[PDB]
């Protein structure tokens, strides 16, 4: 699996994350920093939409007489005008925010792909479906290091070269 | 800082369900993750589960995986824990606690409410 | 008090000479004037996050 | 993950220094095992945020450190307020498991 | 031998808000909301107001004995009354459609 | 340094640019075309927000009598309605424009990274922090050429191959 | 040519597409799936803008008397207020949608470039102007396969290696 | 589903032009591609061209490449086919047909209108 | 592309099974040659969507398949309603060319 | 095209500061970069610095790096040059000039105002 | 960067052709050394935009070219209006430095 094919069920620890498999075990984990930052972003967005609304104590209804029909109709015009403006803006705002939010999340999962590729460089094969395969054998300690962003690339340099070289041809 | 207020104590018959509410005040509800913890009489704490009002990501302890539903609604600034198929084994004080982040321990614990399950 | 300037908008607190689209000086104005906004600030980014290396 | 927080009871005189420690079957994420203090009848109070940060509002008598599968809480200048239960919580782990509870007695 | 790509940074402490984050420090920003003024009344498009001072519009229009200095000006950009006019109707009564008259005289 | 680590102080010649170091000297320069285009973009954006506002000579205040309270309250309703709409829209517009503006600028500095990588191809090592290192020796003339977008890649092809080959192993 | 240099005249079969040249012939084709999806996106966007507008039967004009000037001016204030709001929003909405639409399309043509690069991997040379050149000889059947997203990369693996190796140096 | 309605029959003199209208109803015009097809008397169908009201992408058959203009306007939910320099060779019934997508065959054909070109 | 759809006329009795087929100079995109049925005086009706899908509203007596440069329409349980003209349309090709028309006669 | 108008002449005592204003009219202020140039009596021109009303990017000549502040405000469509710690060495005519772009020479020069520093 | 624009004074008769040139310690960006003409008592007027474009509104008698560290201004058909000071400005450089000023005298 991987972000290219679809999301994961069972990865309930966060919006974004990793799955790994090695000789010591396997399972899901959230990228806790990425997820919390994405959450803070979304939280600020939702709260901005809500908090910027000016809520004041009001008195909406107005009464009119038989010969105040023009005034009644103006009062109605005002309510319909404001209502169409707020309805149009609310519908449109939500649709626009939803397009950006879904794009935001797609961007963030790809950014994790770039985070890992940049960190691993040529010590892992890209699969193309959102996965990477190490050329070197990788235990639980290097899995944590990659997730942390502390992978000691030079440490595995020789092992990965030797394993890539299994298909080098002439040497 | 957020302060949490819980519903009063309840007594239930075995097989019935309980819905324990928690309300937040003094801060923004939507900015805290709500985590529910069980205090067994005479014993320590057990985690039951958590919810983020904005992110979802409901996460439940395995023991109650098919029994407890945790919800939140930013509309009322509340969270609920609904536990089905009650057993006498479930007598405990249930605490609502807030956390400043999804991956942080909660420093903002509520009152705790006792739910007793008996004949 | 009254004095001379080139005013475009005036509020009870004094004259305004400004090209900006919004103002938070006063809700009731006379003349060609920026829209009244309840907000304290509308600062738009033109530049970059000021985060030095 | 299995957390074994209460291997012993502890009995101290006020003014003394003592430590408590937690062990686990796997690593508690990265330095993410929190410490709690519970006065009978009260909700648990957070003392240590993560393996070692002091939680806001907590006195300087409390400190701690650790990593992996082995963490320690130290209390110096112990006061009557401290003679209650202690717990560890794996807030950085998938299940946010809690320890058993250790009790501190007054001599 | 080395080429590096970067961007501008400086000593500014101004901040902005966005929908995802708050209190972001920015290298340069434009305040689109005007909050200053001159503290004084002025010439609107170069034309002075009619300043009634102690007089109300009714005072000036009716010709209150104390609005003597207000009946020499023949054109204006707007009308200015003190916050709580004192010299208006001097012989009390109802001024019909007063609010409408003040709309009509608002620019002459 | 580089755009990955943060911006540069002293690069006061433009929003976006280069820093270089070679045997003949070093210092900052703006990418004058990129910066001017980014500026034109931002300038048009700020002016659009301002210029599209319809400013007309107005007369905002209205007077009402003791028995015209419903009219006064409608007049107030109208002012509060328009004010909440403009306040909500102004706050929200600025927050949305600010998110896009900051993203715009991050996109543009990355685009320069792509401009240089595309032009240099494999004749320079990516550092990953926003820098490139030439394999060939590069003097002031090639620094100007790269900034101009006229780098004669073939010219340095042999020198760069020979320098990359210092670590080729078997040949 | 290619998307980097500009669009194609004569490619009238869709917004996005391919041009190919091989030993059996040449010409333009639309990427029918990409184009239809882009069209559905744009169609939904245009219709959303139109459909969310609340059109109700109305009666806009109002009559006022000589001594109803304040009411007339309020009625005007209401019309000018609503008109400036709708004009500002309509102008701004269209400008914002146009920036996003043009960016949307630039993103989509680049996405096709990524689609092809991912599929062909190292069996084709990137040109950099939006084109790819196969190392292996490619007939009409592989051209259709690449457009379909079914390219059998392994099938051409040996031919492409052998052709790339014409410049391998020592082996 | 969309239904298409066409203008009535017309008779033209050689060298003149004809503008054949088509209106859509019963569905959303902007969601269908309009394709015009020529039915020669005594013979089969000939494709003349298509337009997408939103995407443009006008595409004409080579025979009429310099002669026929196909337009659409979502304002009136109509499409038009204007054919210049009419010949007696152009006597045919011209059909307006809708398609659910730009690259799909049309299942929603209109009435067909005869245009006769003669002296 | 050249489409040669009507190489023959066909004469059948109602209740019979028969086939019609289309040939072309090049491939009709990918399985994108549609089939039409035309009753005299009527606009053409779509039968087969793409090389083989049944168009919505079309009876199960109609089916077909094909690829490339060679496609077939099959009608079983033929009824009087079916005795009219048949066409192929290259809707997936650059010009959306139509065939000549084959006529089915009643015995 | 933009035209620039400057403040009148001023006389200052050594150690004091001068703020020289420039106003734009006849075009859009925000679209021009403002560049200040010093004309020494009996000598040529010296560049002092520039500002972009929208981009900032204030850029000053090294000689006045710790002495001159150049600002702009699109609100009033003006630019200012404030020079501190005045010396008799600073007697000069200070010109405000506009440029069509940040990296282009200015073709739109203003009036020039004399500032004299003396006892 | 150091700009040395006025190595000499120049004295010409009206109607004559003559040139002026600027030298610099480094390159003036890419062809970005502008030329100015100053009438006494006036603000400088731009003649040449960049190394060689004619500034808008400037007569055809003015032209020039150059690159790097060596640029030339040419005036043909010299008129009384031209007998004033000339300057170079490195508008494309980090400091926008100006030259010294050369004076053209009338014979
Ligand atoms: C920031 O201020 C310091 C003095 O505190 C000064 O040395 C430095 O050059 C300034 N930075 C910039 C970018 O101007
Ligand atoms: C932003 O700064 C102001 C002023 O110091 C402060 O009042 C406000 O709380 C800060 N907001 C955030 C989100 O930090
Ligand atoms: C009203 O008149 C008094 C003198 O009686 C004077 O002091 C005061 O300033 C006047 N007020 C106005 C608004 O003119």
């Amino acid at each position: 699996a991987g972000f290219i094919e679809g999301g994961w069920t069972g990865m309930v620890d966060g919006w974004y994350g990793y799955h790994h498999q090695n000789e010591q075990g396997s399972g899901y984990a959230a990228d806790q920093k990425s997820t919390q930052n994405a959450i803070n972003g979304i939280t600020n967005k939702v709260n901005s939409v809500i908090e910027k609304m000016n809520t004041q104590f009001t008195a909406v209804g107005k009464e009119f007489n038989k010969l105040e029909r023009r005034m009644e109709n103006l009062n109605k015009k005002v309510d319909d005008g404001f209502l169409d403006i707020w309805t149009y803006n609310a519908e449109l705002l939500v649709l626009l925010e939803n397009e950006r939010t879904l794009d935001f999340h797609d961007s963030n999962v790809k950014n994790l792909y770039e985070k890992v590729k940049s960190q691993l460089k040529n010590n892992a094969k890209e699969i193309g479906n959102g996965c990477f395969e190490f050329y070197h054998k990788c235990n639980n300690e290097c899995m944590e290091s990659v997730k942390n962003g502390t992978y000691d690339y030079p440490k595995y340099s020789e092992e990965s070269k030797l394993n890539r070289e299994k298909i080098d041809g002439v040497k | 800082q957020v302060q949490l207020v819980q519903s009063g104590a309840e007594v239930k018959k075995p097989g019935s369900s309980v819905k324990v509410s928690c309300k937040a005040s003094g801060g923004t509800f939507s900015r805290y993750t709500i985590s529910w913890v069980r205090q067994a009489p005479g014993q320590g704490l057990e985690w039951m589960g958590r919810i983020s009002p904005i992110a979802g990501l409901e996460n439940y302890a395995q023991k109650f995986q098919g029994r407890v539903t945790i919800t939140a609604d930013i509309s009322t600034s509340t969270a609920y824990m609904e536990l089905s198929s009650l057993r006498s084994d479930d007598t405990a004080v249930y605490y609502c606690a807030g956390s400043s982040g999804y991956y942080q321990p909660p420093p903002y614990w509520g009152q705790g409410t006792l739910v007793t399950v008996s004949s | 008090p009254m004095d001379e300037c080139d005013a475009k908008c005036q509020t009870p607190q004094g004259a305004i000479n400004s090209s900006l689209p919004f103002q938070n000086v006063h809700p009731v104005t006379i003349g060609e004037c920026p829209k009244y906004v309840r907000s304290a600030k509308l600062r738009m980014v033109t530049g970059l996050r000021n985060i030095p290396s | 993950i299995v957390l074994t927080q209460a291997p012993f009871s502890l009995s101290l005189s006020p003014g003394e220094r003592a430590t408590l420690s937690c062990r686990a079957s796997q690593s508690v994420s990265s330095s993410s095992l929190a410490w709690y203090h519970q006065k009978p009848g009260q909700a648990p109070r957070l003392l240590i945020y993560g393996a070692s940060s002091r939680a806001t509002g907590i006195p300087d008598r409390f400190s701690g450190s650790g990593s992996g599968t082995d963490f320690t809480l130290t209390i110096s200048r112990l006061e009557p307020e401290d003679f209650s239960l202690y717990y560890c919580q794996q807030y950085g782990s998938s299940p946010l498991t809690f320890g058993q509870g250790t009790r501190l007695e007054i001599k | 031998d080395t080429i590096c790509i970067g961007y501008h940074a400086n000593n500014s402490t101004d901040t902005v808000d966005t929908v995802l984050e708050k209190n972001v420090t920015v290298t340069h920003s434009v305040n689109l909301l005007e909050d200053s003024h001159n503290g004084k009344l002025c010439l609107l498009k170069g034309i002075a107001p009619l300043q009634l001072g102690n007089c109300s519009v009714a005072g000036w229009i009716l010709g209150n004995p104390e609005c003597e200095l207000l009946i020499s000006k023949e054109s204006w950009s707007y009308i200015v009354e003190t916050p709580n006019p004192e010299n208006g109707t001097c012989y009390p009564g109802y001024f019909a459609d007063y609010e409408e008259l003040r709309e009509q005289l608002s620019s002459v």
